[PDB]
């Protein structure tokens, strides 16, 4: 499966949180390919900044043998 | 400020907006005019709303005022009265805007947690846009005074 | 997002800032412009999928973006992209509305240029395609907030681009 | 009535329709809202307070496991940062599955991948509810519905509400399959508001039966 | 492939793949020859099978081809019969790879939208895959019809 | 995280020798050592709050911080300024309850640049902040409590520049 | 993940062609591959925990690595390491029974070098360990089966290296 | 240590250590000199702990030190006994930090897995750092003794 | 209550009680003696702390007894004083409960919202537990009134 | 779940009663037993999995249960069978740690009868095997944790039957 490698900023509205929250804000993480547009959607309009965006698995160009 | 929140329900289903959120946006746009009357009678009255609001408290809270209180000293009133033309001015973004949106984001977010680290006692500061609230209602029409008074008592609420 | 009236709100907060009058012939400005506003945003949502529909055909079918090799060939693709412009007329549609192209940065232009280029989607022929939706657009809505949907489109190209 | 599983802690346990009947059909239209009782201060049900969710439920409801310590190697032996991850891990396989599964069915490509930092949570959740051995036990064995149910409470921590929901989730079903159904109840706005990407979900509310079958015992 | 499938279903449960999966790839390497037969047979045979296919097609659904139609005139009947060639490739690739993967990952992933944005009826391209079925199913021996009905019946099934 | 126990047996371990008599030493050092650190846990737990307080009176009140424009400006940013400078008393006391500033490295600097530097939190004035945090606690606790609480503050400035 | 045949398949509906003669020649050389490929697979299945535990007694174990210091000290330590060797044996196997090697980019190599280098553990030593794996399997299978497991393994280990 | 999982303990609710939590520490800290002696004995008789307690465990498991064993010959005689004293070394680690955690996070996270690997039988791991406790026990004092009892069993309770 | 605490940690984690959550279970039972003496003393001059405790508080807040404020007449004075004698002995529940939960279940979920209903200062209420606080200190020794601090400033700090 | 202490302090909440004499001298004897509770219940987390081991071969090994036909017959029912009387001994010492059986009611009795009798699992086997769990702690923990141990057992049985 082609899987993304996002990182974004996820900023703290409507609250000021007291427990340890900086794991949520600035993350790292991999996303699956059928998830990055629902998940996209979420991150921004959850307020988040998506730094940055990379194919870590998979290939461009690829129309057969991606899973 | 309904557009926002129509584009934002919207944008939750990944739909466009329907004929009844359109038909409210285009009211919302006619009663523009009519809010920003409130807004500028308001604005140009900000001198005098806030320091008759900010005698009336020191009246009744006189111990605010007096050695020992928060806002003792020429300095320190002049730090409340200038929290309260803050709010006096969130509170004109919010008749303008329509919504009690730019007040929360701007004025009440935190607010309770920001004057507990300064000591202020919070039912003096909703005390305090009570009497702007008051003061402010004696210069508009009864619309008019409901309309702004939305957003006075929304403040309100918040604060305390 | 903010609209005009809250980007108008915070450029005077900024400022710690009373509205003055500048600020409320702005708002004055686009309370005016509401109407307009409304009207293209109802007849677009008629012909979003007619749009697309012809903007695709006008700039992409029968070219290498479709055929064996172009980033369009599979229906996975195809569909794809369709989807992408999809979003781009409703989110062009949501920046008309709120006069402010806020959205388009948050929702719209968030990492899609790295999403793209990661993928190889070519870039010129999107901005093309998002040029030919603009040109689509101004056929049913009208002159005036054809160009208002102009200007939002462009940002997104500009973006992109 | 038999669509309701019981409350317990871990297993999927339905009436049957055949076995002792004991069906009570009664006329739900697309609209109700079922009543249910939250797992911690009444004044945070999310009906009357719909800010409230995500509110941890404190000394009235359940424990909450949250990957709020920093993850290992994000060399040196005796490093804190193991006992609070597997914590979690475990809790979550606890909380997917209702209890920890037997030595070889764990997930420990998820478990690795998740301890490196390359997923979050979520991630880890919904991998483990996508799970071949999710599918076995859970959705299988099941009527469409009765599946769908039990895994509305086990990731969005309640029962569903009414026909809006069990319609969506079972459209997917009908479109999509059992992947596509998690992908939607993990994806859901309500799972991000009440769980973000390092909590693991955890009993919300109950319905009436299940309360009273947990505080009415003598 | 079936030995993709395989693996990737084996490495979902993290285990070296089981007897079954193994003997179907034992099966499926030995048969090779015949599904290669049956690829080639399509190959060389493409041109006549697409006419047939569509004449047949035009038979049965006169409307596409007449005004108003997604493949009306010469110029979108020629697109249509490319479209039929196109999954005829797409046949013929499933055959050889004894699983259905390359026909969704490139014709039928995103084909019920391709088609709705371009108003081409989806059912009258099953039927043209159809078509292209009962005529390829005389074309070739009794056994070998059938091992291509497979894969002529998938992509009908996933059309309709 | 690590405190000065663990750290003996680590490098023990590591070594692979049961503790010897230098350990037992160095051991006894942070045993000796316990009653001023609980006295100074307690004392700064007691008073945490007003030690925010006279901190952010004295280091960012009055300024163009705190003013439009600022980054303290607005209610939220205010008062996430001051959980901000919580979290760094508690985490402090934490790391000098211990005798090691791993949990400094561990649950604060663990990306807090990056996260700073996308939401545009000022580098200079939280280090002020800090370090006003880091004088009124040194007058709080006293002499020796106040060089440590100092020593790990000055650590999380320094993750921090 | 691509197998000879989706190779062959992607590389035609790249250059959007029939299955050409040079396509026909490849796969059948697949064909006359896929028995002793499920042989050797077969095999492997069958004693992979023995060939991983021989390994990594024969290369690893009562060496400085196990002792305190190496990166194989500790219970956890160990375990990470076997069920490291055990992963590349099945991705190995995996690449071996498919006639590729993108498995091993998509499923083992996405960001292991870089995760090894950051958490210490030697990019040697691990190198060494599969080579016993793949001798063992080599002994174990034949002398062709064993080369391509060899080659697999050693795509594997210059990913790492 | 106890001030370390007293730390992790306390920042799990995101707030100061309570006065419980420090008064446990005041104790442990003062206690010290006792803690610090009992990792003493057990460190200077280590090679009587681990040979008298080995000699007691083949006693009881003749089985792995027979042909077939996992331990049979002098040479993994001599490696479980290497295993008997680095558990031992994990006890005393135990003891002087308070804690069950550097025991924990160096010798049973994942011992099970390192010994399915190697073939020994954990039950007999446990009876052999049984028999340590056995033998450590009868070298010192009674409540010396159950402070030391604590950690063996833990150790125990762990593997089997 | 220290057990159910750790009882709820571990059935949670699906483990027994950790040999450190044993060892505290000990130091609270055994320490029994001082929780329950704190709660004697507490239980005992209930009346007089409660009757300074108001009158220093009515003193310091004159507003809430005269008229217009909440507490004004005898009627309203006797509940106040009875809110106050509710809270000391939920004080003495969490004393000899090692534990806070009683008292946060029992008057502090929700507090806010129940005094906002009757109207009445919730500032008030927090300063009349301080008042309680600063009196039942003065009855005890250093180490007693240090013990029951922590439990009245959990009850002001969850109203300020 | 309420302890003995919560107990006592609920019942006279519900009076709106201050704790008096005998609520005290509740509080005083639960206080006296800790220790008791305490070193029993280490001995039940150090010797759990050989408690119910012995319990099993007591009660269910060598009979029909077993064998074919039976339903601890099959791996996955003996993992099973034996996961729930770890469960019930786990929540029996939780329950004397407690000195109160309420937690057994709402986190283990609670629809478990109907629970046993949907999945056709025999009571009265397990019954015998939880009597059985009680006799070997008897032996093991004493005779006073011994019966408490199994008051909090037979009040498991009781809400099975
Ligand atoms: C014939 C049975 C039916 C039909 C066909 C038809 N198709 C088009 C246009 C397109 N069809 C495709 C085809 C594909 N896209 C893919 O990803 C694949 C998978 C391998 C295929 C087969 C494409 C890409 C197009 C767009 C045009 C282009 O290629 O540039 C048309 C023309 C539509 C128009 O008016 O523009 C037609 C006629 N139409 C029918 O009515 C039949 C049922
Ligand atoms: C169509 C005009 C052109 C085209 C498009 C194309 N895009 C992708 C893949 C993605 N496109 C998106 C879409 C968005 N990301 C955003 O941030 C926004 C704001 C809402 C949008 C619309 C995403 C998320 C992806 C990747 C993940 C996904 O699709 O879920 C592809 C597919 C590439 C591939 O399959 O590798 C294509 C084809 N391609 C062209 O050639 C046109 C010019
Ligand atoms: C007040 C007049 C009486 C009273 C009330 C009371 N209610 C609860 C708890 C709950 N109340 C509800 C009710 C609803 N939830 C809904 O969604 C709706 C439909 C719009 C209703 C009517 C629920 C569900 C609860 C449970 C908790 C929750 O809110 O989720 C309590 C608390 C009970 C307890 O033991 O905590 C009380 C006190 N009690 C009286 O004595 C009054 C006569
Ligand atoms: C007046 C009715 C009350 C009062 C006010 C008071 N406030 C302060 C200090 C500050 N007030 C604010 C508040 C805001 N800053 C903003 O940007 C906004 C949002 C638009 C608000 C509401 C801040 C940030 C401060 C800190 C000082 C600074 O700005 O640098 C004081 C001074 C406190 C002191 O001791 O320094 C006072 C007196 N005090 C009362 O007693 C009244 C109830
Ligand atoms: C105060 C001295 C300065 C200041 C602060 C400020 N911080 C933020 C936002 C965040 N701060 C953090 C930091 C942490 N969160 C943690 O959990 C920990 C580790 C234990 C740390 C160190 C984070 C993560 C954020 C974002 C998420 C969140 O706030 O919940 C802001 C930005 C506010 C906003 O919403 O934009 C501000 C204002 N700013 C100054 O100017 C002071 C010098
Ligand atoms: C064994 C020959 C050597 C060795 C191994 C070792 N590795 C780690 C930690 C990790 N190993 C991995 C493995 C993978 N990442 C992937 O993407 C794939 C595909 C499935 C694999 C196999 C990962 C992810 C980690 C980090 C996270 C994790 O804990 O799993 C360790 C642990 C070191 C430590 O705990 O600090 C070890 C010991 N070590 C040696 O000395 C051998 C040479
Ligand atoms: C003795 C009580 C039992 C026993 C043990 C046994 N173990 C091995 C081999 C090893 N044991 C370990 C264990 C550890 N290494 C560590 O770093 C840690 C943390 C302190 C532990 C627990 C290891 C790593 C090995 C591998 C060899 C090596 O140490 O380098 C053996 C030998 C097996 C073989 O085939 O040689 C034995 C015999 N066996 C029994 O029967 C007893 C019950
Ligand atoms: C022989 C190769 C090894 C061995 C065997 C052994 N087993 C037991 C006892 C039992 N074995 C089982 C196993 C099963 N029950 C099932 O339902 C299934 C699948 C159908 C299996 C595999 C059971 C349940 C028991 C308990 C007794 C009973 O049947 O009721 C023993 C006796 C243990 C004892 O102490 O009584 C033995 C000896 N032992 C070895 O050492 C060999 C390696
Ligand atoms: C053992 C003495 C007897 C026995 C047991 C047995 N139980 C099951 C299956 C289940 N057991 C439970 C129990 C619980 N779930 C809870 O939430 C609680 C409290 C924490 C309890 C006690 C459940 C729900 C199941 C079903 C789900 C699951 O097993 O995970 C089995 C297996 C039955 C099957 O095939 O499903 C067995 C064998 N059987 C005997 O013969 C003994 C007398």
């Amino acid at each position: 499966m082609r899987m993304f490698r996002i990182t974004a900023c996820v900023p703290s509205q409507t609250r000021i949180r007291t427990q340890r929250e900086l794991q949520n804000t600035y993350f790292t993480k991999l996303v699956p390919y059928d998830n990055w547009f629902r998940e996209q959607q979420r991150i921004m309009k959850m307020g988040g900044k998506i730094v940055k965006v990379e194919l870590a698995t998979g290939r461009p160009g690829t129309n057969a043998g991606l899973a | 400020s309904i557009v926002t929140k129509s584009i934002v329900n919207a944008d939750a289903e990944a739909r466009y907006l329907s004929p009844g959120e359109l038909d409210r946006i285009k009211a919302f746009v006619t009663g523009g005019a009519a809010r920003l009357r409130i807004a500028e009678t308001l604005t140009g009255s900000r001198e005098t709303i806030v320091k008759q609001a900010g005698d009336r408290l020191f009246q009744k809270r006189p111990d605010i005022v007096s050695p020992g209180g928060n806002a003792y000293g020429e300095e320190m009133t002049a730090t409340c009265l200038r929290d309260m033309d803050y709010y006096l001015r969130l509170v004109t973004y919010g008749v303008v805007s329509g919504d009690v949106t730019p007040i929360e984001e701007i004025g009440l977010v935190g607010v309770r947690e920001m004057y507990r680290s300064l000591g202020t006692p919070i039912e003096a500061v909703a005390q305090s846009v009570r009497e702007m609230k008051e003061v402010a209602s004696g210069l508009m029409s009864s619309d008019d005074a409901a309309e702004a008074s939305a957003y006075f008592d929304f403040v309100i609420g918040k604060m305390s | 997002m903010q609209d005009a009236i809250t980007a108008v709100i915070n450029s005077a907060d900024v400022q710690g800032k009373y509205l003055d009058g500048a600020a409320m012939d702005k708002l004055k400005s686009y309370f005016a412009s509401g109407e307009l506003r409304v009207r293209a945003a109802s007849v677009i949502s008629a012909n979003a999928a007619t749009i697309v529909k012809e903007a695709v055909a006008k700039s992409l079918l029968y070219s290498d973006v479709t055929r064996p090799g172009g980033n369009m060939y599979t229906t996975r693709r195809y569909a794809a992209c369709i989807r992408d412009l999809d979003y781009y007329l409703r989110y062009a549609t949501y920046a008309m509305l709120a006069g402010d192209a806020s959205i388009l940065d948050e929702r719209v232009l968030n990492g899609l240029k790295e999403t793209y280029n990661s993928l190889g989607v070519p870039i010129s022929s999107t901005v093309q395609a998002i040029q030919a939706i603009k040109e689509v657009t101004a056929s049913l809505v009208g002159a005036d907030a054809g160009k208002e949907m102009g200007v939002y489109l462009d940002y997104i190209c500009s973006g992109l681009s | 009535s038999g669509n309701d599983p019981l409350e317990i802690q871990f297993g999927a346990i339905f009436p049957k329709e055949t076995r002792n009947p004991s069906k009570r059909p009664a006329p739900f239209n697309k609209d109700t809202k079922r009543i249910l009782i939250h797992r911690g201060p009444a004044v945070n049900n999310q009906v009357g307070n719909p800010s409230a969710v995500g509110e941890f439920p404190g000394s009235l409801g359940a424990k909450v496991f949250r990957l709020n310590g920093g993850l290992p190697g994000a060399g040196t032996s005796v490093k804190f940062g193991e006992s609070s991850t597997q914590a979690l891990i475990r809790a979550a396989y606890r909380q997917v599955f209702g209890r920890d599964l037997y030595e070889g069915q764990r997930l420990s490509v998820a478990e690795i991948q998740l301890e490196n930092g390359d997923i979050s949570v979520r991630e880890f959740i919904k991998r483990l509810a996508k799970s071949e051995l999710f599918l076995k036990l859970y959705w299988a064995p099941h009527y469409v519905c009765k599946a769908i149910e039990y895994m509305h409470r086990r990731l969005l921590g309640r029962p569903t509400y009414g026909r809006q929901e069990m319609n969506q989730y079972f459209d997917i079903a009908s479109k999509q399959g059992f992947y596509a159904v998690v992908e939607a109840m993990i994806d859901s706005k309500e799972y991000s508001d009440a769980f973000g990407e390092d909590t693991v979900p955890y009993e919300r509310y109950l319905t009436p039966g299940g309360l009273q079958m947990r505080s009415a015992r003598v």
